[PDB]
C-alpha cells in the first residue's frame, strides 16, 4: 500500500456484465481471490472515454457481454476513472497521463505479486480512453500483448508526440479504428493521424453512414453516433468470429472508393477487429472497407469494369446507372451508382458494394437510367473483381453485343470467365 | 496439365473448338444459359479452366443456369453434345 491510485478496477463476468460488483485493489492480492481472477487466461481491460455526466456510457455492457460471449473463460476488467473524465475536456485529456499510470502500476502489480504475464493482456480504449491505454502500454515492466484504439481522442492529441498518446510501440500489437476524423487536423473529435501498427477508416473515417437523422441509455447519441461506432465495429467482430469483414490497404479513401483497392497480396488486406492478422507493418498501413448504418455491418466489395463501345462519337455527364448482381445464393437488384462522364470506346473502373451474400456470381444486369435525342452504346463484356473472394468475374451478353439504351430496358451478360488471385 | 474448352457465349448447336492448357490445381468448367432474348429464346454455353468449381442449378430473372464440373482434357462440353 505504496499505492494510492485513484482510478479503480471492477472484474464483472459473464452473468453481471452492467454494474462493477467485484474490484481488484491493487496492494491486496485477496482481492484478486475474492473477485474470482482466472490466472489461466486472457486479461481484457476496459478504459472508458469523457463523460459529461459522472456515469458510464450504454456501450460498456454490450462490449463486456460481447468479449464474454467470444471468450467465456476470459477476465473482463472494466477500468472506472469516471471522476477524472468528467472535467472540462483539456483538463480530462491531460488526466489520460495519470488514469494511465494507474493502469500500468496495476498491471505491474499483477505482474510481481502473481507471476501473470503481460503477453495475456489486451486493453481496449474509447476515445480519451485509447491513450490512457496507450501510456499504460508504455510504462508496463514488459510490453502488453494488444491495445486497441477505438476513435482515439483528436484534440490535443493529434499534434501530440508518442509518449503523451497512444502509438505503436506502446504494445507488441496496435490497432485502430478511425470513425469520426470530420474536419480539420486537430479539430477532430477523432484522430486523423494513424497511431497504430494497422489502422482502419471505416467509410474513410470522417463520418459513418446511420448519422444524420436517426432515432436514437445515452446522454447525446445524435451527437458521437459517429465516435461510438468504432465500438460497435468492435462488438460486431467479437460476435461474428467466423465471418469477419475485410479491409483493404489503399493509397487513399479517393483510390478506394474508385475500386481501385480491393485485393489482398501480401497483407494489403486484413480483418477489422478481434480476428486481425498482427501483420506489424515496415510502417504505417492505412485501410479502407464501406459498411452498413445498422448491426451485422459487414458489407461485399466488388469492382466493375465497363467499355462502352460505339461507332459514333459522344459523350454524356453525371449519368446515372442500376446494377443487379444475381448469384447461386441470393441476388441484389437495382444498385444505384453515376459516373462523372460516359464517352464512346472508353472504360470506366468504379466501386460496387452491397449488404448481400450473393454467393457466386451467374448474371450481371446493367440498366441506363434517364435523367431527372436517342443515345446508347454497345457492351459485350463486363469485368467485376470481388474483394471477399478474391476473384475476377467476365460476363458477357447473350448475343454478339447488349445494346445499353438511355431510359430503356436493361442489357442482360452472363458470366463467361473465372480466376482467382 | 490439363486442356479444357473455353469458349465464351456459344449457340446451343455450336461446338466448341478453343482450347487453353490450365494450371495447377484448374478443372474444366462449362456454364449452360437458357432463357429469353428480345430475338428469341436462346440457349448459350460458356466453356473455360477454373479454380474450385461448385455446380449449380439455379433460375436467376426467368432464365435457368446450370453449372458442370469435370477433370480430363477437353471434357467440359454441353450435355447434348459429344466427345
Ligand atoms: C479458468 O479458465 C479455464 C479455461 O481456460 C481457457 O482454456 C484453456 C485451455 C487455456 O487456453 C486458457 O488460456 C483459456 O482461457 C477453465 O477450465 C475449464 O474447467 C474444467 C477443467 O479446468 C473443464 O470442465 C469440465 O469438467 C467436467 C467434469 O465434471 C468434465 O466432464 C469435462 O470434460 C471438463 O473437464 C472445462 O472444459 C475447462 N474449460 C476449458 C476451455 O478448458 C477454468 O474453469 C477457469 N478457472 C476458474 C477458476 O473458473
Ligand atoms: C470504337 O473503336 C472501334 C475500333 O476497335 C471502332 O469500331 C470500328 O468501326 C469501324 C468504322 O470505321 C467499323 O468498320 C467497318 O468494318 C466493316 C468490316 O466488318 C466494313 O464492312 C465497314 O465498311 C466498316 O469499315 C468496324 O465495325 C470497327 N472496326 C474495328 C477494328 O473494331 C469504332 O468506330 C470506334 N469509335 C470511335 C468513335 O472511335
Ligand atoms: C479449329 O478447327 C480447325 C480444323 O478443322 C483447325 O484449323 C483450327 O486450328 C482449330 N482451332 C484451334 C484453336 O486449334
Ligand atoms: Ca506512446
Amino acid at each position: 500500500d505504496f499505492i494510492d491510485i485513484e482510478s479503480k478496477f471492477a472484474l464483472r463476468t459473464p452473468e453481471d456484465t452492467a454494474e462493477d460488483t467485484c474490484h481488484l485493489i491493487p496492494g491486496v492480492a485477496e482481492s484478486v481471490a475474492t473477485c474470482h481472477f482466472n490466472h489461466s487466461s486472457k486479461t481484457f481491460m476496459v478504459i472508458h472515454g469523457w463523460t459529461v455526466t459522472g456515469m458510464y456510457e450504454s456501450w460498456v455492457p454490450k462490449l463486456v457481454a460481447a468479449l464474454y460471449k467470444r471468450e467465456p473463460d476470459s477476465n473482463v476488467i472494466v477500468v472506472d476513472w469516471l471522476s477524472r473524465a468528467q472535467e472540462h475536456y483539456p483538463v480530462s485529456a491531460g488526466y489520460t497521463k495519470l488514469v494511465g499510470q494507474d493502469v500500468a502500476r496495476f498491471i505491474n502489480w499483477m505482474e510481481e505479486e502473481f507471476n501473470y504475464p503481460l503477453d495475456n493482456v489486451h486493453l481496449l480504449g474509447y476515445s480519451l480512453g485509447a491513450h490512457a491505454a496507450g501510456i499504460a502500454g508504455s510504462l508496463t515492466n514488459k510490453k502488453v500483448n494488444r491495445i486497441t484504439g477505438l476513435d482515439p481522442a483528436g484534440p490535443n492529441f493529434e499534434y501530440a508526440e508518442a509518449p503523451s498518446r497512444l502509438s505503436p510501440d506502446d504494445a507488441d500489437f496496435v490497432d485502430v479504428l478511425h470513425t469520426f476524423t470530420r474536419g480539420s487536423p486537430g479539430r477532430s473529435i477523432g484522430i486523423q493521424k494513424p497511431v497504430g501498427h494497422v489502422d482502419i477508416y471505416p467509410n474513410g473515417g470522417t463520418f459513418q453512414p446511420g448519422c444524420n437523422i436517426g432515432e436514437a441509455g445515452d446522454v447525446d447519441q445524435l451527437v458521437k453516433c459517429s465516435h461510438e461506432r468504432s465500438i460497435h465495429l468492435f462488438i460486431d467482430s467479437l460476435l461474428n468470429e467466423e465471418n469477419p469483414s475485410k479491409a483493404y490497404r489503399c493509397s487513399s479513401k479517393e483510390a478506394f472508393e474508385k475500386g481501385l483497392c480491393l485485393s489482398c497480396r501480401k497483407n494489403r488486406c486484413n480483418n477489422l477487429g478481434y480476428e486481425i492478422n498482427k501483420v506489424r507493418a515496415k510502417a504505417s498501413s492505412k485501410m479502407y472497407l464501406k459498411t452498413r448504418s445498422q448491426m451485422p455491418y459487414k458489407v461485399f466489395h466488388y469492382q466493375v469494369k465497363i467499355h462502352f463501345s460505339g461507332t459514333e462519337s459522344e459523350t454524356h455527364t453525371n449519368q446515372a446507372f442500376e446494377i443487379s448482381l444475381y448469384g447461386t445464393v441470393a441476388e441484389s437488384e437495382n444498385i444505384p451508382f453515376t459516373l462523372p462522364e460516359v464517352s464512346t470506346n472508353k472504360t470506366y473502373s468504379f466501386l460496387i458494394y452491397t449488404e448481400v451474400d450473393i454467393g457466386e456470381l451467374l448474371m450481371l444486369k446493367l440498366k441506363w437510367k434517364s435523367d431527372s435525342s436517342s443515345p446508347g452504346f454497345a457492351i459485350q463484356k463486363i469485368r467485376v473483381k470481388a474483394g471477399e473472394t478474391q476473384k475476377k468475374v467476365i460476363f458477357c451478353s447473350r448475343e454478339k453485343v447488349s445494346h445499353l439504351q438511355k431510359g430503356k430496358a436493361p442489357a442482360v451478360f452472363v458470366k463467361c470467365h473465372d480466376k482467382s488471385l | 496439365l490439363l486442356r479444357c474448352y473455353t469458349c465464351k457465349s456459344l449457340p446451343r448447336d455450336e461446338r466448341c473448338n478453343l482450347t487453353q492448357n490450365c494450371s495447377h490445381g484448374q478443372t474444366c468448367t462449362t456454364l449452360i444459359a437458357h432463357g429469353n432474348t428480345e430475338s428469341g429464346l436462346l440457349t448459350t454455353h460458356s466453356t473455360w479452366c477454373t479454380d474450385s468449381c461448385q455446380p449449380i442449378t439455379k433460375t436467376v430473372e426467368g432464365t435457368q443456369v446450370t453449372m458442370t464440373c469435370c477433370q480430363s482434357s477437353l471434357c467440359n462440353v454441353p450435355p447434348w453434345q459429344s466427345s
